[PDB]
């Protein structure tokens, strides 16, 4: 009830975003509000209950909760913009290093969020947050779920996802991961789908269509259908400025078996990250001006 | 500065879920 409104930033499905400052320590922050009779948002209940049992430099950090009857805003740290807005500035150059430094951000906060067994299930350039440090970060856990116990949008939703996965693992976010990395490639959307149908049309005229050597059991997804057989464009074809270790890290993520796709830990140990250049550090990856 | 590293149903299985998560996590 200390935070001071500053300025109005937007509106979407669920809430209202204002940026606020603390009184106390006079510190900039995000400030969620949401905008029947069920009592609070289920999805505010849901990035209260995720974001106070993570800890990360590169997931969004919940600072507070506060509110009235049924409504309630929660106060994040202040993220300046996000990878949407970089990557559809044409004034930007997405040089190697950049790219390498936002995919090995997006990594590490996903590899801790997935050793505490969360998925979160809406990554996405606009849901990939960057502060005035460079400092990536995930954000809009609405969607984010646990994952251990026996979605996403459709540009960047996983085949499985696609093909009606109701039980998966860590292989959603990281196919997204792969989307985004084409997308930070392409500065383009890699997959623009319209439907659940043109989103897979995409997937496998691009890739290729995957068969059950390259996914086994992929037959048994509930909304499975099949299409055609697309030789798929040679992956230095399309990212024809990719290099060998690049397009491995590329081949990794976008393989179509989710258990053989490359997990954020394995990820982070290919060699496209440890080889030359190394990732640019944060406070000189490129601001959206 | 180069980076370096610091430390089921046939559904699930499509769906990467492979029965050793649940077991890593219980
Ligand atoms: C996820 C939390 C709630 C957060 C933290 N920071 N944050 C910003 N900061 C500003 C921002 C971030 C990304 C893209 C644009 C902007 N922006 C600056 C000025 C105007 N917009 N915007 C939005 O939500 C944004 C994005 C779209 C929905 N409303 C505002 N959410 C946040």
């Amino acid at each position: 009830k200390r935070y001071e409104k500053l300025d109005f930033l937007g509106e979407g499905q669920f809430a209202t975003v204002y940026k606020a400052r603390d009184k106390n320590t006079n510190q900039i922050v995000a400030i969620k509000k949401i905008k029947a009779k069920d009592g609070i948002n289920r999805t505010a209940l849901r990035e209260i209950k995720l974001l106070q049992e993570l800890s990360h430099p590169n997931i969004i950090g919940l600072l507070d909760a506060f509110g009235h009857k049924s409504n309630i805003s929660l106060v994040f740290d202040f993220m300046e913009t996000d990878l949407e807005v970089i990557i559809k500035d044409n004034s930007l150059v997405l040089t190697p290093s950049h790219i390498k430094a936002y995919m090995l951000m997006t990594l590490q906060g996903l590899e801790y969020l997935h050793q505490h067994w969360i998925l979160h299930r809406d990554l996405k350039p606009n849901n990939l947050l960057l502060d005035e440090n460079g400092v990536l970060k995930l954000a809009d856990f609405g969607l984010a779920k646990s994952f251990g116990s026996p979605v996403v949008t459709r540009w960047y939703r996983a085949p499985e996802l696609l093909f009606g996965a109701r039980m998966y693992g860590v292989g959603v976010d990281m196919w997204a991961v792969g989307c985004i990395l084409a997308e930070l490639l392409l500065r383009v959307p890699f997959l623009p789908g319209d439907s659940d149908l043109d989103q897979l049309t995409r997937i496998f005229e691009t890739l290729g269509t995957p068969t059950e050597e390259q996914w086994p059991d992929m037959c048994s997804l509930p909304d499975y259908v099949t299409f055609k057989s697309f030789p798929g464009i040679p992956l230095h074809h399309i990212f024809s400025a990719a290099g060998d270790d690049l397009l491995d890290l590329i081949q990794g993520l976008f393989l179509f078996n989710p258990c053989a796709r490359i997990t954020a830990t394995q990820a982070l140990k290919m060699k496209y990250f440890s080889n030359r250049p190394g990732p640019t550090p944060g406070c000189q990856l490129p601001r959206p001006n | 500065a180069l980076y370096e590293y610091q430390p089921a149903s046939p559904q699930d299985l499509a769906g990467g879920y492979t029965s050793s998560l649940a077991c890593h996590r219980a």
